[PDB]
RNA sequence: AUCUAUAAUAGCAGAAG
RNA sequence: UCUGCUUCUGCUAU
RNA sequence: AGUAGUAACAAGA
């Protein structure tokens, strides 16, 4: 437990809730007003979220998930499934999005357990992760620290405040608009080998006040379902081709890489990746849905599904017609306010329209 | 004794007395559900939020004397809470599991016998190979729990109530002999039972009560195959598997009938139906057991099963089943035609009507009868049942069998002729089920006639009373063998005398679903599959082999049309259409090889199966061709896409019945000029409408034009185009 | 089952505008037979009430309009691509598993 | 390269990857404050869509009521509540003409239902408005409070136990001079108008955890006086919907998919070859706000023609009560002063006599627009259905409009049919050319306008027949699998260790069966569930190093056990599950592999973590020790007076079960009181026992004497 | 062959509208 | 002063 | 401050 100092009381927002009084004792206050219920302030799409997503799709060196054992394979379909699952686990355990999954699960679990066990304490929670290096030995990683505030959470939307201090090597003065909520300190210097020569690089501490609720923490501990969301789609595509070929095509998709899927765009145009790259992209998309969950994302997904289906009917040569296309566009754009994930998804939709109409 | 003193104690007080007196038994359930607090919500979050605590479990205070407060590490296993409840840690559960008093008498195997039956079925199961294939799963109602074979769900619940709670059954009485037998055996088996009656009732519900669900199924629909549905059937793969226990003979009979009907239907199309049929029955398994081995030891009465038995030199029954009665035709013949009728509840529906005079011996277990009938007419019915309820059963069955318009108009009430999922039900079965609950109106509207009192017999009246004067219009009461056969190349089953006993035309056209999985081993594992699978796999074979098929379609088309691969398709084409369709398609193909520049790979692939029949000449122009899928005629449109065959020009992937069939490569000689030579018989489509040539006429209006003459035709899905007569 | 008293008056006020009692409305409904009511109401209704189908062509859809303002900020509960970790090559120390030791 | 997942749709059709477009891995949006804003906005929208209607004042409640029926035909394409009664009656008449006998058979089955249904049915509800407390309460608690107040006011027909007798009690309660509420003991007296307003009130709350919506909305819950009538009306409408081929209700799941596929298939079969076929994926806008209760009354009156009059009355009461309904405004608002750093709650009941200076622009406008309707903290809401209260009757209305599409009614070359699930609909239009398709679509749209149904133009689209969406079921020449929608069902459920194992494995298996969950992904889902289970329940494999409070006992049990493969996962055993054995429970899967002493401990008949029933001799327990009961914390208000009532209720019910063994297996029936039934049972049991020979003279005499003592105590308190 | 149903215990959880 | 209605599905037995 | 987004949390008794 961290001592409740002045700086900890300020950063954790202690005594920041107004005193609850009766209306007959405060009806004659000059500035008594209804709670601020403004529309969220609009923001523009910045290029850092596309870089975040590009990095979340990358292949890593460490293995970020150690999956349990299952019973022995007796049926031939269980052997086929085990082979396909070995390919899937190879693709998914070495993805940066899997590290994000494990990080978020650990952090949300630690925060929920601290909020339950110590309601009146400022608990010090280290951000710990476990991985397995390329050589195969276990490795423990510290990302920083979290101090949880008071967590007398009556409802399931009640906010517990916390302070997060996270190590980084990224200069905060290169994209300052990204770091609006943070106070970034310089805490050290770091010696890094890159090819043959090491340099002394400043090591920063990104500090910020953040908040969460029991619902957000519950949905953060259950983030490993993102793996299923991607893998079920990947295997369905595999199976979709297997039925036409009348043979298991897992090896032909993963090893030969003769089959590709449009998964990105470059100055040259549309880029096609192998089934493993598609798996990592869908995993990263599910993980970013989990990390950037918002009502804007829900509205945008539900409303843009209809435009996707209309474009599909157009590509299917099914003569699609609309009634209030402008109304659908208005409903889609009502959801694009400030959330970077939703703005990135809308930019993705515009790119998809460009490529799909021509 | 204890309870009455307890009740007196509660009535001695004031508030409990007011509760016991001012609360009826009906309101006791309301006050029992009565809860106080903030209810509960999202218990998963609660569980994650309490397992980190010290004592998340509540137990009875008796646990003080069973679990110590501390283990050998000083960790507390229970803590008193300021009542009879006590907060407890999971460490207490593990301490009981490792140090608690053990015993040799556990009730788990008996209370949960059905789960151990699942275990035994899996332990002794047999795994075959996995085959990757185009899978067609159909959503239907299947058994999740088989229950007792004799009892129904209502009867099983009645048995359970009588066994567990004898003095609480109310007005209810067990009527069936199977009900009484099972009640006796369960009451004998459950004396001195140390299990609470609730859990005994639920064990009996697991043992006896039948339960069904709608599931997407491929393969067998029996409960032994539904319990492992996740393991055997996938999106693109079938895992050959056979459960470990003993098969029910009913399921074997049903699956044998299904397989025999499919095999006979596919064999009728072959140029040598006998050899084809024998090959199929030699290459077929039913629930892991070889079909020929089943046919040599199964006493199933069915037309196609008897044809299968005759083709392999076995004795047949030459009999069938209807309404629980075994029918054996003694003399006469018949054909089958489709007839639309209006019922008594104003429901129009088509019935398979049998034309021709015939006579039958109708044998039940509690009844027996001689029937003589004509085309929708009950000429004579001499019943010889034991009891008057059995007599009434046999009379109802015979009136439904006769297909009389009186019977069809006697329908009253909310009799549905469709499934809840809007699937076609068998009309005859529906009429039988409707009249077996109450056939009063049928008996009134049947008719009466005076009796001459011959042979000493007596006639029965609509009130189920014996009368010497009058009776029903043809009904008379009375007081009361496998033959060696031949079979020819075309599956006609003659007797020792030489008169036809069976024919493929007598085989029922209903496409059913097997109870036990049917396994076929040949070049085409789909040859005796259902219609959707047959269509998908036919088109998938055509486009998978499109190189050699395309090279052969030009060099020797007759060799291509004669391939066996199109014969499972041809069994789905209506018979009377086949030749005509074939002729049409072939003429199209010929006028496609004559016009250079007109080459459409999709058109050839679409029409290629329909050219597998002996072509009959005709002057008809078809805008579509019919295939029979599950009792309905699906139409493949000659031009453009359809809902049974649609080619996506964008993805280049053909889709048949919603199942992907594969992609079509880029043919260099594809015709981009816009001209079509394989849509109309004797007409080249040159493009869109030209108003110079007059208004658009009909497809069937084009037979009076002359060669060297253009016109505008409304041929297609509302598309007017410009054609010209060659 | 009788509708009397307060319920009768509520029924008398739960009707279409041109009915005063539930009994009169029931009598009207019992005597009702369809005679061109829908066709007449359709002939009366203005032609501006319609569902005109706009064709959706390749040149029909426009790109979505993203909002304007300052650029968006990071809102994750932790760093994602800028995260740096201090790692131990093998947690082979005493009292392993507790997070404070490892930290 | 910039990664764009949406570009995957350039090769994979949107349907075959629809699961990608459902972001159901993140938390759903919740509401944080009050729902008064959404309630007021709903009321104002409902009165805006019907503003050209006729205003009246209710002689019984004093509330201003708006009647848009037979109002001016709409002039634009905005949502309109001006349904014409003659068009609704024509739709009903033609539905009966196209399906002869549907309404007669439905009314027969519903007469049986109405005569047999018990009042206990009402306890099958969730949070219910309770007029006795003017608050939300569990349905059984609200019903018990209502019955107690009715009894203390001399209304006791519900003693018959039939729902219709409780409805008669409600009918008679709406005619009393004053209602007596007896709290805990403060004796309140409502008058006729106040009780009447409380009886026609639907409490309003905000809908939480809702996907696909940017903005929140309000839901309503009615009181006990409304729910029985609504249940009878919905039973009649369900009987009707079951006989219609276009109804997407009450079929659900695989049966619903099969019905939709078969019906669309038959529709495509009926359409001739030369015809143009199109399909509209269609939503209706402001469905519940434009469904008028007066049109529901007209529909019920036409459906129940030539029926007994009591049946028509009991079916007519729900539309009448909904035509005169009041919507409770909710919790009110919260006001903050920054300078004084204080916050206060302003109840909704003082939103009519409050100063508008406190509120922002839009809330001030809402209050100004809604103030004429405010009575006793509720708003008069005559138009509208108040959020899915008559799902099946509105389904019937939509299906009638669909049925009006046959060629015998369009009398043109175009025709239409389709599928209707409340508000959602799939419309197949057939016509010889595109102009005919446009004419059929216009005619369907205008006919819907005539009956108060407004097709959402921005949410609906049309394409050649073959692909559509209906109730989140995507049809691309056949329905496709959508696994994301079932994603929130994966995980630890929080019941207990045994039940959580069963639920996890069963969910994986059923998703393999129904949602195209592949075998490799099924194995990985099994691994992930076992990980989450071991984390939640602190039951990691015995031979591990994870440090927890339970780990020492688990290590002891592990080292103690010869056959480790028999230990349950909750006991630190290995995971033996695979695709083969998902359908087999865990205790049965490894019963053969268990050590005898561990097996006899886990399944010990005197298990102390489960409840034991008396026969102090008790029945043997069957469940394992992993079936323990989680402590439910229910401890800060004044509603602590019911804890003792509920305790005594439980005592009485356990005594009754001691007298009636099957009372907890099946619901008991009876008009007799508890003491009378128990005494008569004790007497007849003692008689047949002394006769058959289990008790002697003296015990029989003692039992009869205790029975006589109890009977004189019940007659003489 | 039928089988929400020739049917009705209850509670909780997920989905849909 | 706060998870409604309806439908389906799954699990469990105070 | 922060969470958050049409109204709340930033403890309450
Ligand atoms: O489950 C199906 C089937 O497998 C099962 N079944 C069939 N046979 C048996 C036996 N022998 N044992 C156990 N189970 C059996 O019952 C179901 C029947 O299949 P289904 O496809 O649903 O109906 P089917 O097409 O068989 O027609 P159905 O109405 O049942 O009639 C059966 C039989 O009766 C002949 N038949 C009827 N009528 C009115 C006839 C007539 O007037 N004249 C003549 N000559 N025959 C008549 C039918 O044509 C069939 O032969
Ligand atoms: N939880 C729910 C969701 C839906 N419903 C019922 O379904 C209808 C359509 O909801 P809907 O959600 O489709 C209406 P939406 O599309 O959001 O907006 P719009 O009306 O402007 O078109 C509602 O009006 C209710 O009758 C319910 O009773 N409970
Ligand atoms: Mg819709
Ligand atoms: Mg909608």
């Amino acid at each position: 437990n961290m001592k409740k100092t002045s700086q900890l009381k300020w950063a954790l927002g202690e005594n920041m809730a107004p005193e609850k009084v009766d209306f007959e004792d405060c009806k004659d206050v000059n500035d008594l007003k209804q709670y601020d219920s403004d529309e969220p302030e609009p923001r523009s799409l910045a290029c850092w979220i596309q870089s975040e997503f590009n990095k979340a799709c990358e292949l890593t060196d460490s293995s970020w998930v150690e999956l349990d054992e299952i019973g022995e394979d007796v049926a031939p379909i269980e052997h086929i499934a085990s082979m396909r699952r070995n390919y899937f686990t190879a693709e998914v355990s070495h993805c940066r999005a899997t590290e994000y999954i494990m990080k978020g699960v650990y952090i949300n679990t630690a925060l929920l357990n601290a909020s339950c066990a110590a309601m009146d304490d400022f608990q010090l929670i280290p951000m710990i992760s476990k991985c397995r290096t390329k050589e195969g030995r276990r490795k423990t990683n510290l990302y920083g620290f979290i101090i949880k505030g008071r967590s007398h959470l009556r409802n399931d939307t009640d906010v517990v405040n916390f302070v997060s201090m996270e190590f980084s090597l990224t200069d905060p003065r290169l994209e300052p608009h990204k770091w609006e909520k943070y106070c970034v300190l310089e805490i050290g210097d770091m010696l890094l080998r890159t090819a043959v020569g090491q340099v002394s690089r400043p090591m920063f501490l990104y500090v910020r006040t953040n908040g969460t609720s029991k619902i957000k923490m519950k949905w953060g501990m259950e983030m490993r379902r993102c793996l299923l969301q991607s893998l079920q789609q990947i295997e369905s595509m595999i199976e979709a081709e297997s039925s036409v070929k009348e043979k298991d095509l897992t090896k032909e998709f993963f090893e030969n890489k003769s089959e590709t899927w449009p998964i990105g765009e470059s100055p040259k145009g549309v880029e096609e990746g192998s089934i493993g790259k598609v798996c990592r992209t869908l995993l990263a998309k599910s993980v970013f849905n989990s990390l950037y969950a918002s009502p804007q994302l829900e509205g945008f997904s539900a409303e843009s599904r209809k435009l996707l289906l209309i474009v599909q009917a157009l590509r299917d040569n099914l003569e699609p017609g609309t009634f209030d296309l402008e109304g659908l566009y208005e409903a889609i754009e009502e959801c694009l306010i400030n959330d970077p994930w939703v703005l990135l998804n809308a930019s993705w939709f515009n790119s998809f329209l460009t490529h799909a109409l021509r | 004794m204890e309870r009455i003193k307890e009740l007196r104690d509660l009535m001695s007080q004031s508030r409990t007395r007011e509760i016991l007196t001012k609360t009826t038994v009906d309101h006791m359930a309301i006050i029992k559900k009565y809860t106080s607090g903030r209810q509960e919500k999202n218990p998963a979050l609660r569980m994650k939020w309490m397992m980190a605590m010290k004592y998340p479990i509540t137990a009875d205070k008796r646990i003080m004397e069973m679990i110590p407060e501390r283990n050998e590490q000083g960790q507390t296993l229970w803590s008193k809470t300021n009542s009879d409840r006590v907060m407890v840690s999971p460490l207490a559960v593990t301490w009981w599991n490792r140090n608690g008093p053990t015993t040799s008498t556990v009730h788990y195997p008996k209370v949960y016998k059905t789960y151990f039956e699942k275990v035994e079925r899996l332990k002794h199961g047999t795994f075959g190979p996995v085959h990757f294939r185009n899978q067609v799963k159909i959503r239907r109602r299947v058994d999740i729990n088989p229950g007792h074979a004799d009892l129904s769900a209502k009867e099983a619940q009645d048995v359970i109530m009588e066994v567990v709670f004898p003095n609480e059954v109310g007005a209810r009485i067990l009527t069936s002999e199977s009900q009484l037998t099972i009640t006796k055996e369960k009451k004998k088996e459950l004396q001195d039972c140390k299990i609470a009656p609730l859990m005994v009732a639920y064990m009996l519900e697991r043992e006896l009560v039948r339960k069904t669900r709608f599931l997407p199924v491929a393969g067998g629909t029996s409960s032994v195959y539904i319990e492992v549905l996740h393991l055997t059937q996938g999106t693109c793969w079938e895992q050959m598997y056979t459960p470990g226990g003993e098969v029910r003979n009913d399921d074997v009979d049903q699956s044998l009938i299904i397989a025999a009907r499919n095999i006979v239907r596919r064999a009728t199309v072959s140029a040598d139906p006998l050899a084809s049929l024998l090959e199929m029955c030699h290459s077929t398994q039913i629930g892991g057991v070889r079909m020929v081995d089943i046919l040599r030891q199964n006493p199933t009465e069915e037309q196609a099963v008897d044809i299968c038995k005759a083709a392999m030199g076995l004795r047949i029954s030459s009999s069938f089943s209807f309404g629980g009665f075994t029918f054996k035709r003694t003399s006469g013949s018949s054909v089958k035609r489709e007839e639309e009728v209006l019922t008594g509840n104003l429901q129009t529906l088509k019935i398979r009507v049998h034309e021709g005079y015939e006579e039958f011996t109708m044998v039940g277990r509690r009844a027996t009868a001689i029937l003589r009938k004509a085309t929708r007419r009950l000429i004579q019915l001499i019943v010889s049942g034991k009891d008057e309820q059995s007599i009434a059963e046999a009379i109802i069955v015979a009136m439904v069998f006769s297909q009389e318009d009186c019977m069809i108009k006697a329908v009253r009430g909310d009799l549905n002729f469709v499934n809840r999922a809007n699937q076609r039900l068998n009309p005859m079965h529906q009429l039988l089920r409707h009249f077996q609950k109450d056939a009063k109106v049928l008996f009134q509207n049947w008719g009466i006639e005076p009796i001459d009192n011959v042979m000493g017999m007596i006639g029965i009246l609509p009130d189920m009373t014996p009368s010497t004067e009058m009776s029903l219009r043809g009904v008379r009461v009375s007081k009361m063998e496998r033959v060696v056969v031949s079979i020819d190349r075309f599956l006609r089953v003659r007797d020792q005398r030489g008169n036809v006993l069976l024919s493929p035309e007598e085989v029922s056209e209903t496409q059913g679903t097997e109870k036990l999985t049917i396994t076929y081993s040949s070049s085409m594992m789909w040859e005796i599959n259902g219609p959707e699978s047959v269509l998908v796999n036919t088109y998938q074979w055509i486009i998978r082999n499109w190189e050699n098929v395309k090279i052969q379609w030009s060099q020797d088309p007759t060799m291509l049309y004669n391939k066996m691969e199109f014969e499972p398709f041809q069994s789905l084409v209506p018979k009377a259409a086949r030749g005509q369709y074939s002729g049409f398609v072939r003429v199209l193909f010929q006028q496609m090889r004559d016009v250079l520049g007109t080459f459409d790979t999709v058109q050839i692939i679409k029409l290629l199966p329909f050219a597998a029949a002996p072509p009959e000449q005709s002057r008809m122009q078809f805008s579509s061709l019919t295939v029979n899928v599950r009792g309905s005629g699906m139409r493949i449109v000659v031009r453009g896409n359809s809902p049974v065959f649609n080619y996506n020009k964008a993805t280049k992937r053909l889709t048949v019945l919603g199942k992907d069939a594969g992609a079509l490569m880029e043919d260099p000689d594809e015709g981009t000029a816009g001209v079509e030579s394989a849509v109309l018989r004797g007409f080249l489509i040159l493009g869109k409408e030209n108003k110079r040539y007059g208004p658009a006429l009909s497809i069937n209006e084009l037979s009076n034009l002359a060669k060297g003459e253009k016109a505008n035709v409304l041929i297609g899905q509302g598309d007017v185009v410009l054609v010209m007569k060659r | 089952f009788e509708i009397t008293g307060t319920m009768r008056r509520l029924a008398d006020q739960s009707l279409p505008p041109n009915f005063s009692s539930l009994e009169n409305f029931r009598a009207y409904v019992d005597g009702f037979e369809p005679n061109g009511c829908i066709e007449g109401k359709l002939s009366q209704m203005s032609k501006e009430v319609n569902a005109r189908i706009e064709p959706f062509l390749r040149t029909t859809p426009r790109p979505l309009r993203l909002p304007d303002g300052p650029p968006c900020s990071q809102r994750s509960k932790f760093l994602l691509m800028d995260a740096l970790k201090l790692s131990i090559e093998d947690p082979s120390h005493e009292g392993e598993g507790i997070p404070l030791y490892d930290a | 390269m910039d990664v764009n997942p949406t570009l995957l749709f350039l090769k994979v059709p949107v349907q075959n990857a629809i699961s990608t477009t459902f972001p159901y891995t993140g938390d759903p949006p919740y509401s944080h404050g009050t729902g008064t804003g959404y309630t007021m906005d709903t009321v104002n929208r409902t009165h805006k869509y019907s503003e050209k209607g006729k205003w009246t004042t209710n002689t019984e409640t004093g509330a201003p009521q708006l009647n848009p029926i037979d109002g001016p035909l709409p002039e634009d394409n905005e949502p309109s509540g001006y349904a014409q009664t003659d068009c609704v009656l024509e739709a009903m008449a033609f539905l009966e003409e196209s399906h002869p006998g549907i309404f007669e058979n439905s009314c027969l089955e519903t007469m049986e239902i109405v005569q047999q249904t018990r009042v206990d049915k009402l306890t099958q509800g969730r949070q219910t408005y309770d007029w006795t407390l003017n608050r939300n309460q569990p349905a059984a608690t609200a019903l018990a409070n209502t019955i107690e107040v009715f009894r203390s006011n001399g209304l006791t027909a519900n003693e018959s136990g039939r729902l219709i007798d409780f409805l008669k009690d409600v009918m008679d309660s709406m005619d009393k001079e004053e209602m007596e509420i007896t709290t805990h003991k403060k004796k309140q007296r409502l008058n006729k108008r106040s009780y009447l307003i409380r009886a026609l009130t639907l409490n309003t709350m905000t809908k939480d955890a809702e996907r696909g919506k940017l903005k929140r909305r309000a839901i309503a819950t009615p009181g006990m006086q409304i729910r029985g009538f609504v249940y009878f009306v919905e039973a009649l409408a369900r009987s009707i919907c079951e006989k219609l081929e276009q109804s997407g209700l009450p079929v659900g799941g695989n049966e619903k998919k099969a019905k939709l596929a078969n019906v669309v298939r038959k529709m495509m079969t009926n359409s001739q070859d030369t015809e143009l076929s199109f399909t509209i994926t269609g939503d209706n806008t402001k469905w519940n706000e434009n469904q008028n209760p007066r049109m529901f009354l007209a529909m019920i009156t036409y459906i129940t023609r030539n029926q007994p009059e009591w049946f028509r009355n009991v079916l007519s009461i729900a539309p009448i009560m909904f035509s005169n309904k009041m919507a409770r405004l909710g919790k009110g608002y919260m006001f903050e002063s920054k300078s004084m750093k204080l916050r206060t709650q302003v109840p909704a009941e003082m939103l009519a006599n409050i100063d508008l200076k406190y509120f922002n622009k839009s809330t001030r406008e809402k209050i100004e627009k809604i103030r004429p309707l405010l009575i006793d903290g509720t708003a008069s809401l005559s138009p509208g259905m108040m959020m899915g209260m008559f799902n099946m009757l509105s389904t019937v209305l939509g299906v009638s409009i669909l049925n009006l599409g046959q060629k015998k009614y369009t009398k043109t070359t175009y025709w239409w049919d389709g599928l209707q699930s409340s508000d959602d609909f799939a419309l197949i239009v057939n016509a010889p050319n595109h102009e005919g398709i446009q004419a059929g679509v216009d005619r369907f749209y205008r006919t819907c306008k005539l009956v108060g149904i407004n097709m959402s133009k921005k949410k609906s689209y049309i394409n050649r027949t073959g692909t559509f969406e209906f109730t989140s079921f995507f049809y691309r020449y056949g329905f496709v699998a959508n696994f994301s929608m079932e994603l929130p069902s994966f995980g630890v459920s929080g019941i207990n260790e045994s039940a959580d194992m069963s639920v996890g494995v069963t969910v994986i298996k059923n998703n393999m069966i129904n949602n195209d969950l592949g075998p490799a992904t099924a194995q990985m889902a099994l691994q992930l569930f076992i990980k989450d289970y071991r984390y939640t329940y602190r039951c990691h494999r015995g031979d591990t190093q994870i440090q927890t409070r339970r780990a020492f006992e688990l290590k002891k049990l592990w080292e103690q056990t010869r056959s480790k493969a028999g230990l349950l996962v909750s006991d630190g055993g290995p995971n033996l599950y695979n695709i083969r054995n998902l359908h087999i429970p865990e205790v049965c899967l490894k019963w053969e592999l268990m050590d005898e002493d561990y097996q006899g401990r886990l399944c010990n008949p005197m298990n102390p973590f489960v409840s034991h029933k008396e026969i102090s001799m008790e029945y043997d327990a069957v469940a394992t020790t992993h079936s323990w009961i989680p402590k439910r914390n229910r401890s800060n208000t004044s509603q602590r007076g019911i804890l003792e009532d509920e305790q005594m209720y439980q005592k009485c019910c356990n005594l009754f079960e001691k007298f009636f063994p099957s009372s907890s297996y099946r619901r008991p029936v009876g008009i007799s009181s508890m003491v009378e039934a128990m005494v008569s049972r004790a007497r007849i049991d003692a008689r047949i026992d002394f006769e058959s020979g289990r008790i002697k003279k003296e015990e029989f005499a003692e039992i009869m004497k205790i029975c006589s003592t109890i009977e004189e105590l019940r007659r003489q308190k």
